[PDB]
DNA sequence: GGTAATACGGTTATCCACAG
DNA sequence: CTGTGGATAACCGTATTACC
């Protein structure tokens, strides 16, 4: 079934950024129907077809898919795809044999419900071509879908995501079973990597995070949040109080241990991160609409918490990597500060791109 | 004009009046693609400049625009330019207006500036400032 | 603390026009 | 205040043996 209000206002839905509005629907579409398979009714396929379309199956489950609009993932209207394009076309194939119906142009349906041929098993397929009446361009652009499903399938474990595209007839697969350790894994697997992949999980206070971090011997820091399977694009209290603990438990150890107080970042140089927690209703709150920052205050602290503990312990797993990593903290604010130095003023060296005593030549 | 370090040049109506007078003004904008990375961090990598613009005195003066947080995005400045290219990969934070970026990059550094057409020659022993025409006119005759 | 003579390196300030 | 390119003009660190 299809709504007028969408097309009245489809920014609103979708925010025809165009086409990366075009986007966000397939963002939309997908997740729902994943989300649909984590109910329990495990594997979803995209496929980007030759004449255009997009078509989405999985192997009253129907009319609980097609409607969307629910960035969910978390494991006589209504419905903003079927809303969104010039033709939508919903098969389920459920008990012997195959029930089909079609939309055109907006939402108005064209056929019923009949059926047509009887398959010997069970599944939905939602097929699709939007609309260059409300869309400019049209084009599904299949290294973004790729990546999306990508991502997707490193969050949620017991799914797994295919991608084909008959308008050039290639597929990935996509399933992660080491999870979030395998999504830094993939973060920094063009890089060159230092100490291996941390991870720690936890549960608390209605809070259940789960922090995965690597370093590679660059500079820059790459660090992904999520509360609930969406990204904070912009961070927040989450991400803050894991940034809180690492620089708190390493300070620490760098007064012991390593002798030694040090930045914020330094500890940062070179590390990639993998944020996901899952927050409670009663506990979840954001900043002036778009859920791209979390406001929390109560996320600040539970993640410091676990992460903090987690990371005292392992912190004495191996010395040799600690100190070592504490090593090249002392020279990061050391590096740091003598631009601070050479600012204020307002040296033949020709420095290599990447900080890495195991390999580096003068 | 056909720069031999590439780039875009912006300016047709001052082509002309530079191809009639002997002066003009126009401008010249570097080559940039925009790449999308691993996690969904966005970076700009520039691969022409303008013509006689120091690649050193540049990178610099980008990372110069980062910890003076001229404006905000810069996560990272790096000259990745080797035997088989000229790259420089300015990599950008997570949400970071990119074309925000950019455009502060065109108008506050050198990553676009402005030619000044002022053709000067010596034809028939004195100083002359000339067009396109008297310019192949003197060649024609000459050969 | 100095210079001898054949070697190895590199560096700075000026003029001139014309741009922001 | 910086850089462009064809001109002007200088400048001084090091090694080596040897002797007050
Ligand atoms: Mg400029
Ligand atoms: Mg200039």
């Amino acid at each position: 079934e299809g709504l007028d209000a969408v097309r009245k206002r489809p920014g609103m839905y979708i925010g025809s950024t165009d086409g990366a509005g075009l986007h966000h629907l397939v963002w939309e579409i997908v997740d729902n129907a994943v989300d649909e398979a984590l109910s329990g009714f495990d594997r979803i396929d995209v496929t980007i077809n030759k004449d255009g379309s997009l078509t989405v199956q999985d192997h009253t489950v129907e009319v609980i898919f097609t409607i969307l609009h629910a960035g969910g993932k978390f494991g006589v209207g209504s419905s903003v795809v079927n809303a969104l394009s010039s033709w939508l076309e919903v098969e389920i194939t459920r008990d012997g044999a195959v029930y089909k119906q079609r939309f055109e142009n907006g939402g108005k349906p064209v056929t019923t419900l009949k059926k047509i041929g009887t398959a010997p098993k069970t599944g939905t397929k939602v097929t699709f071509m939007p609309d260059a009446t409300i869309f400019s361009t049209t084009d599904f652009k299949y290294n973004t879908i790729s990546e999306r499903l990508n991502e997707s399938a490193f969050l949620l474990k017991n799914v797994t995501l295919s991608l084909t595209d008959k308008r050039t007839d290639e597929a990935i697969e996509f399933h992660y079973e080491n999870g979030v350790q395998d999504f830094v894994s993939y973060l920094n697997e063009d890089k060159e990597i230092l100490t291996p992949v941390l991870y720690f999980e936890g549960e608390d206070n209605g809070f259940q995070v789960e922090v995965a971090l690597q370093y590679n011997d660059g500079f820059s820091d790459n660090i992904l949040s999520f509360v609930n399977n969406v990204r904070t694009k912009d961070g927040g209290t989450h991400e803050t109080g894991l940034k809180s603990a690492i620089t708190k438990v390493m300070n620490d150890y760098a007064r012991k241990t390593g002798l030694l107080n040090l930045e914020g970042s330094d500890y940062r140089e070179g590390l990639a991160a993998v944020l996901s927690i899952l927050v409670p209703e009663e506990h979840l709150q954001f900043e002036g609409q778009t859920k791209d920052k979390l406001g929390s205050p109560l996320a600040r602290p539970v993640v410091d918490g676990i992460v903090a503990d987690k990371l005292t312990f392992f912190l004495m797993e191996n010395g040799e990597l600690a100190s070592n990593l504490i090593r090249k903290a002392i020279k990061a604010r050391d590096a740091r500060e003598a631009a601070r130095k050479a600012r204020d003023e307002s040296g033949k060296l020709t420095p290599a791109q990447s900080k890495n005593p195991a390999k580096n030549e003068l | 004009p056909d720069f031999p370090t590439g780039a875009i040049i912006q300016g047709r109506d001052e082509i002309k009046k530079a191809y009639e007078t002997g002066k003009g003004r126009v401008v010249v904008r570097s080559k940039t693609e925009i790449e999308k990375l691993k996690g969904g961090k966005e970076q700009i990598v520039i691969t022409e400049i303008p013509y006689e613009i120091n690649k050193a005195n540049l990178v610099k003066k980008i990372d110069d625009v980062r910890v003076n947080n001229k404006v905000a995005g810069i996560a990272e400045v790096r000259d990745e330019s080797d035997r088989d290219g000229l790259r420089i990969a300015i990599e950008l934070k997570k949400d970071a207006n990119t074309e925000l970026v950019l455009n502060y990059l065109f108008k506050y550094t050198d990553l676009q500036i402005n030619y000044n057409f002022n053709m000067v020659a010596i034809d028939n022993f004195t100083p002359r400032q000339v067009g396109i025409v008297p310019i192949l006119s003197s060649y024609i005759a000459h050969r």
